[PDB]
């Protein structure tokens, strides 16, 4: 992943998690709970289905073609024959090995990207009352009941309401 | 001041490995197979039109040998010609096989049109026992075996069909070969004989063999056929000084043909799909398939890979 994010900085995913691809997890004075994010999981989802979608279904509509397989060699004219088939299948086969080769590695970059931005997204919620631990969680330096904790998860939250607090106890 | 809030991503288990231009296998939590590689043990009869030539290949077919009566008036996108079809009539060969199987195979439908020859003195419907219909002798029902009079005469045959239809018209033609000059001339009195079929834009003359050969279907006689495609508003006229296989009349062609031919064994079950192999039809939205280069139909592409997984989530790091 070229963002770091993904067997990055996050150091492994949560098997918890099973209703969401990404997601929140918090610990304050009355608990600890795991909540998916819809956004960044739709938005993960919708990139990926799109590749699908270009995929499946394009148009191979053939009927008569020419012959392709022979009991006895006849020489010139089956040769030619042989080496148009064995050619257009070597092609394929080669843009069908790059063609998944390209989007996996693209669909690997986006879910990287996905998880980078939804941490972003957060950290500047929370603008100076928290700080980055480096595992892909923040230390908040306030109090934080649950109904704080869903304010930052829908995006709610607003930070001037715990700002003073939040200064004293990061630099005092 | 110490609550913490994480955020993460979702992993399972065992997830599936995957290649990316870097990595030859990178786990993701999910993926998808793009090529197909399983089959149906069947063709499916919808909603392409199938016909199936049971003991008569396409050539039979056409010529009009014994077996291949359930062929007319057949209409197919695609033709399915038995590799255990039979030979049930007089030995013959074609000079230029394929490439009348491509077109009978392209154009797509048996529709034979019936016409008068005025064939001269010569005596008409000549059968063999090669050749046996219900256990009687006979003959290709779409080809006329003309010899000599019972007086002794082959005249020279001249006789012209005009196309002023609004479709090119297909005449299948033969000639036949003698084992002997004594055979030869017990049956066209003439020695040599000769054929010459001519169009405004083209003539075609053939010179007839005579030789000793294998016992083919108790014959060390054989026929050729030859085949003549006659254009709206040109016309066809046959020459013979001896040994015409004559025909019957002609088959339509389409102006736009289609179709197409497959030789396989597997049986017509009653499954649905476009897309037809040798091995059976496919039934798949995958857009490779690795198990035949012969198909016909809407079909994924053929490659030669086994498997090629494509990622539909992000990497799998489980704990
Ligand atoms: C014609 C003649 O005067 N001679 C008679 C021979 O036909 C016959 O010779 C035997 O012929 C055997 C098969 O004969 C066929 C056949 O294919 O069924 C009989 C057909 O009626 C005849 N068709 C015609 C004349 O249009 C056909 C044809 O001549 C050949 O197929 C052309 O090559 O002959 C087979 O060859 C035997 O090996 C042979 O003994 C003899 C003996 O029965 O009788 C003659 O009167
Ligand atoms: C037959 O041949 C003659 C010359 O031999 C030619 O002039 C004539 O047009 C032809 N007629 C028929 C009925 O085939
Ligand atoms: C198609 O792929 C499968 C594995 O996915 C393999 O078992 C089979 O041998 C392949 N078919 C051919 C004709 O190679």
């Amino acid at each position: 992943g070229l963002f770091g994010a993904i067997a990055g900085f996050i150091e492994n995913g949560w098997q918890g998690l099973i209703d969401g691809w990404y997601g929140f997890r918090h610990q304050n004075a009355e608990g600890t709970g795991t909540a998916a994010d819809l956004k960044s999981t739709q938005a993960a989802i919708d990139q990926i289905n799109g590749k699908l979608n270009r995929l499946i279904e394009k148009t191979n509509d053939k009927y008569h073609q020419i012959e392709k397989e022979f009991e006895q060699v006849e020489g010139r004219i089956q040769d030619l024959e042989k080496y148009v088939e064995d050619t257009k299948i070597d092609l394929w086969s080669y843009n069908a090995e790059l063609l998944v080769a390209l989007e996996n590695q693209h669909t690997i970059d986006v879910t990287d990207s996905e998880m980078n931005k939804l941490f972003e997204r957060v950290r500047r919620q929370l603008r100076e009352n928290a700080e980055d631990k480096g595992n892909g969680c923040f230390e908040i330096f306030h109090k934080c009941d649950n109904n704080c904790i869903e304010s930052i998860r829908n995006g709610t939250y607003d930070h001037d309401i715990y700002r003073d607090e939040a200064i004293n106890n990061r630099f005092q | 001041g110490n609550p913490v809030i994480c955020m993460g991503h979702h992993a399972v288990a065992n997830g599936t490995m995957v290649k990316t231009l870097a990595d030859d296998q990178v786990e993701v939590v999910t993926a998808q197979e793009l090529v197909e590689s399983q089959n149906l043990p069947e063709l499916c009869p919808s909603p392409l039109r199938l016909v199936d030539g049971q003991t008569c290949d396409i050539i039979n077919g056409a010529l009009g040998s014994p077996g291949c009566d359930h062929l007319n008036g057949a209409e197919w996108d695609v033709f399915i010609e038995r590799p255990n079809a039979v030979d049930t009539c007089y030995p013959f060969d074609v000079p230029e096989y394929q490439s009348l199987r491509s077109i009978l195979a392209n154009n797509g439908k048996f529709e034979f049109i019936a016409e008068e020859f005025q064939w001269n003195t010569v005596k008409q419907n000549g059968k063999s026992g090669a050749c046996k219909r219900a256990n009687v002798n006979d003959f290709f029902n779409r080809l006329n075996w003309l010899v000599k009079s019972d007086g002794n005469a082959y005249p020279l045959q001249n006789l012209t069909k005009i196309n002023n239809g609004d479709y090119a018209r297909l005449y299948i033609w033969g000639v036949h070969h003698p084992s002997t000059d004594t055979e030869q001339t017990n049956l066209y009195k003439n020695n040599p004989g000769g054929v010459t079929v001519s169009t405004k834009t083209s003539q075609t003359s053939v010179v007839p063999n005579i030789g000793s050969r294998p016992l083919v279907r108790g014959l060390s006689s054989r026929v050729s056929f030859y085949w003549t495609i006659v254009e709206p508003g040109d016309l066809i006229v046959f020459n013979t000084i001896g040994n015409l296989i004559a025909p019957r009349g002609h088959y339509k062609l389409n102006n736009q043909k289609k179709s197409t031919i497959l030789n396989t064994a597997i049986p017509i079950g009653s499954c649905v799909s476009k897309c037809h192999t040798d091995k059976g039809s496919l039934s798949t939205t995958k857009p490779f398939q690795n198990i035949s280069r012969i198909a016909v139909g809407d079909c994924p592409r053929y490659v030669k890979q086994g498997s090629l997984k494509l990622a539909t989530g992000m990497r799998n790091i489980p704990e």
